[PDB]
């Protein structure tokens, strides 16, 4: 019925995927206090471990599952819950994107992934593919490399595919323009959108 | 060498554990004869029970049970809520 | 629940074919193992109720011995010695 | 209240920021002898540690806190003392800027931190942001990365926002005037510091 | 249980230690009943005091006190001088 | 300061319900721990003075035993033996 649900079926029937899927579900869902819903550190560490050791056919087949319209469908919601956003994505405070860029750039692994993302998922309106670098695979990996980090992205509740990190541009100051360019590279990017759709097309 | 590990493919709902989900799973269990691993203790229990020396205590003879449980499984239900099960499948059997 | 019990018997009361007047003390395991229940057990109960498993009747938790008692030796009527091993329970546990 | 005083409050209330803030205040405030005011080497090592362990919201919120632009304002003085400049910044002898560059370039870490500073904080009068590279964050980090080296910079007492290392310029001198001007009057650096303050304040 | 750690938000001036600053802090202390952890030594002390066997001394019984002190805290005063405090808050408690 | 004191007594001077004519030597801790107070103690006094900690009444330094003496046994009138443990102090310290 739903390509996104068939991806889970294939995962639980695969010993390697089944093991590591549960490995990240439990920490991201096991409460530790009335205030804390999870050990966010241990949750992210299992996510990264999931995409490292689970084969890509199964791991990415669940993250990029093809959905008719990713807005308010069962296919769209199952995909939104893949990273357990209640623990890995959301937070009590929404930071400014300048502060979130500083925090990511202090950490070496986060910096490298963020730099690879903006380089490999650069759009080009004059391109049939939409990507300036003309390689969907390189853009998908760079994006996935941000999952477990401080820049964790997740699908937004929109008609078409829209992803974002947990940051905002509340400042009315002149910095609003540079902040808008950062979020727009995530939210409205025809290269990333074509890559995600292109991968689900293949594993369908 | 008779207590073996078998496989069965099922829905999660086939386990009747109260969940409503369309996820699937591979269930593994132990089944076989443990006549090769019986000891003097077992054949004594068989005879004593026949003689009725034991007052209906009906002690248990060798069993074909698991000695190692399988990895945990997690699934997502129809309400978009995660669940996880532990000690559901068998990884290694043995006549215990 | 799974506990160890004792009984005083004759080597003949075991009906192992021996002919002797010697005696022994036999220890066995008996009790309930509901406290040691696992999902694997429950899944087996729900599958046997239905007919998913075909004539397999797998076994749930058993109350069995985890350690056997020291060996025992006796002399029969014909002036011949016999020795029995793994015949009595030293420690029980739900398995 | 001052955005700087509120930042210090938010630090003491955060166990991580409190611990490491005290970790660098003590060595920079402990006198080893009548001649030496502190173990400068241990003071710098604790500063760098403070910027590596404390989350940026607090560490950089105190350093780049927003002031009212009043000359010698309480916030500005509080912000100026953030690094304990009596131990890390000031020194008996003010070196010539050519010699200080030779010292920073002998140490691999200072050299890279300096190269990253000039590359990422290049100004551009044509750019609306003021930065040639158009990334404020990359300029803020490259700057802070100098706070524990021989090239440690700190705010100067001016009506505007001015930062400088402990150096002075006096054959050739234009190259030395270019170096000091890169810290004192850099529209890319000034606009970044006033961007973080706008974000981490109210 | 009983002996437990409790927290409070205070100005640095609320501690009344003589400092002049507007900074703030979080203070943790131990408080709770230690009746459950009394030894025969404590009972004897209570019976000796009641019967006035120990004529004058007033030995102490179990106390709910800190067994671990909290990390150090530093603040800036109005005169642009730095102060640091050690052993100001409790990190762990115990009936001892 | 916090020092150890000795006091000779009967076994019935402890009002523990025992019946015997035996005797004991009891050691307890008593002394001032003022010279071992910390900022934590000074803060508590100042907060209890201005009454910022209205409800609670936390404890300051206590001269308490850090090691208990050896065990003592005795015989009662009914020719029954009794043993006490952790009844006297061996070494003290400010806690
Ligand atoms: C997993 O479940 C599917 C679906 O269950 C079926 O539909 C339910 C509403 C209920 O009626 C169940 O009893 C059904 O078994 C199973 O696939 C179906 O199996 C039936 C029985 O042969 C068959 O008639 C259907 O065509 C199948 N497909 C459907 C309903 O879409 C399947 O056997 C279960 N086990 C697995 C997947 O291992
Ligand atoms: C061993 O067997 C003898 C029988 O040969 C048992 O002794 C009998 O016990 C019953 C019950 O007390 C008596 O009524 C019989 O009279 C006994 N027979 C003899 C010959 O004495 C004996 O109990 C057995 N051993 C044990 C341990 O039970
Ligand atoms: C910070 O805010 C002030 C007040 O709105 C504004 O004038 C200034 O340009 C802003 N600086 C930025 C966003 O860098
Ligand atoms: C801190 O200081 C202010 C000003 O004196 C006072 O009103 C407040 O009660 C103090 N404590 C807290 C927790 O704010
Ligand atoms: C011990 O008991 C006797 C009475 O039996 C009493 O006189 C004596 O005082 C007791 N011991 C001490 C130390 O008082």
């Amino acid at each position: 019925e739903n390509n996104c649900l068939n991806a889970a079926k294939a995962c639980n029937l695969n010993d390697t995927c089944k093991k590591y899927r549960s490995a990240y579900i439990s920490p991201c869902t096991s409460r530790v206090s009335t205030a804390e819903v999870c050990n966010k550190r241990k949750c992210h560490k299992a996510l990264r471990q999931f995409f490292d050791k689970v084969p890509p056919k199964h791991s990415y087949g669940m993250l990029y599952c093809s959905c008719p319209l990713g807005d308010q469908s069962a296919c769209s919601e199952r995909r939104r819950q893949t990273i357990v956003p209640a623990c890995s994505y959301e937070d009590k405070e929404r930071p400014n994107c300048l502060t979130l860029q500083v925090s990511c750039k202090t950490n070496y692994i986060c910096r490298s992934r963020l730099a690879d993302f903006f380089t490999n998922c650069q759009p080009e309106p004059l391109s049939l593919s939409g990507c300036l670098k003309e390689n969907y695979a390189d853009c998908l990996l760079s994006y996935s490399g941000l999952i477990g980090t401080v820049m964790t992205p997740n699908y937004l509740r929109s008609p078409k595919i829209s992803v974002s990190p947990f940051c905002d541009c509340s400042s009315s100051g002149n910095s609003k323009e540079e902040c808008d360019r950062f979020t727009e590279f995530f939210t409205d990017n025809a290269c990333l959108r074509n890559a995600i759709q292109a991968f689900g097309n293949g594993t369908g | 060498r008779g207590c073996l590990l078998k496989e069965i493919h099922l829905n999660v709902t086939d386990l009747d554990l109260g969940y409503r989900t369309k996820e699937e799973l591979i269930f593994r269990y132990c089944s076989g004869p443990c006549h090769d691993a019986e000891t003097n203790y077992d054949k004594i229990l068989n005879n004593l029970t026949h003689n009725k020396k034991l007052d209906k205590d009906t002690p248990s003879r060798t069993c074909c049970r698991p000695i190692a449980f399988d990895d945990d499984i997690s699934f997502l239900d129809d309400s978009l809520e995660y669940h996880t099960l532990k000690k559901h499948s068998a990884k290694k059997c043995a006549c215990v």
